């Protein structure tokens, strides 16, 4: 149903994507961006500008034309946190097959509502919302991660996080790895695709050989891909697992910056969820500013250097 | 957010839910008077103070117990003469517990039976759970520990709503019989409808009580609100103080700094929530002790930047400061130029450690260089902590 979506999580060179509120500060600024980085930005939308341009590129009254006129199959949404929700409820109404929700500050109520609607239909994948987006590195970039620190490689990230997944991404450059694809699923409770979501893709695509999984305190979906992980990344040909939990000195009861990242009437701690994906086999670096020299050790101990 | 428990107990009363009488006061003589105006057979005194465990925490008065009741109107006022202006301590506050400036007077009432009841958005389920047990009065993480059977969900469709069905049920499984039943599903709606009202991602009530006279009342009640939603909550975050917040932390507010307190001298600030839960992570990992969480958000301004360093100065605590920014964004060399200013600016006394990584990155180093500021500039984040913790050793 909706699972079956998560095939639009990657993108590449020939995503068309369109930007919502493409007229607006955030849109505009990171529009401008996609176009230098070579994302396939095709257009925007903005209500009433429909005929129009913007940044060169044709703007359309609603999601439905933009799609419908240019065959964007992806789209990226900047508006403010009042408005997000029904951008998302009109990508899913367009039926565009991937929608990027950047914006921080969704009521979750607004979230849980969206997501009622997402997991009653199979044509539209969300990721966000409070995400840094997701990027093919040379291919395909959806959001607000500095592109050049992505190199084409072998590594899936998927993270809860949006700097710290740039550290791990520098990280494996720096170690001469790459990334395949790079997820960011954002730090809210309620968003449109989990780690399951992403380690699924990451595990059947023969160009991620390994994966880093970064995580954080707040919710279980951590311990939902370490069970995942127990029984889709076993066996003889399993791709190595890095993983790194931020927030093991965080306090309880204290939301930690994201929404999502709170340790709440005793659950969410970030211990419990490493030892979960050690008993999955993951390889959980103690350290922050070792995700690269850890799975690149990985890589080296299984002789795929 | 979360406000007190006599603001929270309004809203439920403004929306139907049952509660017990009350009146607030700041002072002993006002909670004295507030129970004689009760005139109520018996008097439940309560500190107002976030941190729940109130019923079994010290005050720095010397008073043991946060929650009294007392049949006596004098008694009240003793009470409450030893909470006001002092420090409530808790399971869940830090030692030195909270400063108590108001108490809650209410009528008490016999509970005849106390069960559990909390409405929550489920991470586990993506959407409003009606948690309840007929083993209410403890906490219950205990509960679900000692036994999971005595707890009851029902997965509330958002866009439906709550049924009838789910309400009976859950008054049916905290033990509600035949006649009380209806009232308590009643109550069980109006919790939800409130819960979604309000923005609510927690709406939990310990005791979801009896009374020997056959009345449901939500006895004690927390309500976390969703922070996302103040700007369609404007009434309800108006009613919020900022008041049992840690100063500094009030201060960064204003700036778009999330600030979260730590014990520890190293204090650290950097771009993003989860990287800034690493680099406390990291100062502690290799020996250190991170006296701060902060994050800067995603549009670092050279004020900003300014701020977070006469905040975390101002702290004696702090002897060193750890920054760690990762640019994009907002490129390296503005951060080193604000970093170099506030530096200037402030004449910082404890040692800093910097680490920038990112857009224009080559440029900003040159930035610090050329400062002549003694700014330990570190290779990466391991770097970065490794000094930093040598810093105050
Ligand atoms: N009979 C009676 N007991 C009450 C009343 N209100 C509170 N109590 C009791 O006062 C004691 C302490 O209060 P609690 O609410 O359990 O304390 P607590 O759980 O630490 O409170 P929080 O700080 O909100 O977590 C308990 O034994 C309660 O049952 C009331 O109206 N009547
Ligand atoms: N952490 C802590 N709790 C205390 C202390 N003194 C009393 N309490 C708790 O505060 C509440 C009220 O204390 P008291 O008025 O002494 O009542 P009590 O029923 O005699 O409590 P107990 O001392 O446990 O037998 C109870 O839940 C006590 O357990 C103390 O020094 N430290
Ligand atoms: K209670
Ligand atoms: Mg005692």
């Amino acid at each position: 149903s909706y699972t079956a979506s998560r095939k639009h999580l990657y993108v590449d060179k020939n995503t068309k994507v369109i930007c919502q509120g493409f007229t607006g500060k955030q849109g505009t600024f990171h529009s401008q961006q996609a176009l230098e980085y070579g994302t396939n930005l095709v257009g925007g939308t903005t209500p009433g500008k429909g005929g129009k341009t913007h940044l060169g590129l044709p703007v359309f009254n609603t999601v439905k034309e933009a799609k419908e006129q240019t065959g964007a199959t992806a789209s990226v949404i900047y508006v403010p946190p009042p408005f997000a929700a029904a951008a998302i409820n009109e990508a899913i109404d367009a039926e565009v097959p991937l929608v990027v929700c950047i914006t921080e500050g969704i009521p979750q109520q607004d979230m849980v509502r969206v997501k009622h609607r997402l997991l009653r239909q199979g044509k539209t994948r969300l990721i966000g919302p409070n995400c840094p987006g997701v990027i093919n590195p040379g291919e395909c970039k959806i959001g607000i991660m500095p592109g050049h620190i992505h190199k084409k490689g072998r590594i899936g990230i998927v993270s809860r996080s949006g700097t710290l997944t740039y550290e791990a991404v520098h990280q494996t450059t720096q170690v001469g790895l790459g990334q395949s694809l790079c997820v960011g699923i954002g730090g809210d409770p309620f968003n449109g695709t989990d780690f399951t979501d992403c380690l699924e893709i990451f595990l059947n695509d023969p160009a991620t050989e390994g994966i880093i999984l970064i995580g954080e305190i707040g919710g279980n979906a951590e311990e939902n891909a370490a069970e995942f992980l127990k029984q889709h990344n076993s066996g003889p040909k399993s791709k190595p697992v890095v993983s790194f939990i931020a927030g093991l000195t965080a306090p309880p009861g204290r939301r930690m910056g994201h929404a999502g990242a709170i340790i709440a009437g005793g659950k969410g701690g970030a211990k419990e969820k490493i030892t979960a994906l050690q008993s999955a086999g993951v390889v959980v670096s103690m350290s922050p500013a070792q995700l690269g020299t850890t799975i690149y050790k990985e890589f080296e101990k299984r002789k795929m250097l | 957010m979360n406000l007190q428990e006599y603001q929270s107990k309004k809203l439920m009363s403004d929306n139907g839910v049952k509660v017990q009488r009350f009146f607030v006061a700041d002072t002993a003589n006002e909670a004295l008077e507030a129970a004689k105006r009760l005139n109520a057979k018996e008097i439940v005194l309560k500190a107002q103070i976030l941190a729940g465990g109130r019923g079994k925490g010290v005050f720095s008065s010397g008073l043991k117990g946060g929650v009294h009741l007392t049949k006596d109107p004098e008694v009240v006022g003793q009470l409450a003469k030893q909470m006001i202006g002092y420090n409530l301590a808790t399971k869940q506050t830090p030692k030195e517990g909270v400063k108590v400036n108001k108490v809650m007077v209410a009528e008490a009432l016999d509970i005849s039976r106390e069960t559990y009841l909390a409405i929550l958005m489920d991470r586990s389920c993506n959407g409003p759970v009606l948690v309840g047990s007929p083993q209410g009065g403890v906490d219950i993480e205990e509960v679900a520990a000692s036994n999971p059977e005595l707890i009851f969900k029902e997965q509330i469709d958002i866009i439906e709503g709550i049924k009838d069905s789910q309400a009976q049920r859950m008054a049916e499984n905290l033990g509600f019989l035949g006649p009380l039943q209806n009232q308590a599903a009643d109550q069980i709606k109006k919790l939800y409808n409130l819960f979604l009202k309000i923005d609510a991602t927690q709406v939990e009530v310990n005791p979801f009580g009896e009374t020997p006279e056959g009345q449901v009342v939500c006895f004690d009640a927390k309500i976390n609100f969703d922070d996302n939603a103040e700007f369609r909550q404007k009434d309800i975050f108006a009613m919020d103080d900022k008041s049992e917040n840690e100063p500094i932390e009030n201060e960064a507010a204003k700036y778009d700094l999330k600030y979260i307190g730590l014990d520890g001298n190293i204090a650290c600030f950097v771009n993003g929530a989860g990287l800034a839960m690493a680099t406390c992570d990291i100062i502690f990992l290799n020996g250190g002790k991170p006296a701060n969480f902060l994050d800067l958000g995603g549009g670092v301004k050279e004020s900003q930047v300014y701020q977070a360093f006469k905040l975390l100065t101002a702290d004696p605590k702090v002897e060193a400061i750890l920054v760690n920014i990762f640019g994009g964004i907002v490129n390296c060399a503005i951060i080193a130029n604000g970093i170099t200013k506030a530096c200037r600016e402030l004449e910082l006394k404890v040692p800093l450690v910097v680490r920038l990584e990112g857009t224009n990155v080559h440029e900003a180093q040159n930035i610090l260089t050329n400062s002549g500021l003694p700014i330990t500039s570190a290779v990466d984040l391991e770097d970065a902590a490794k000094k930093a913790v040598a810093s105050v050793t």
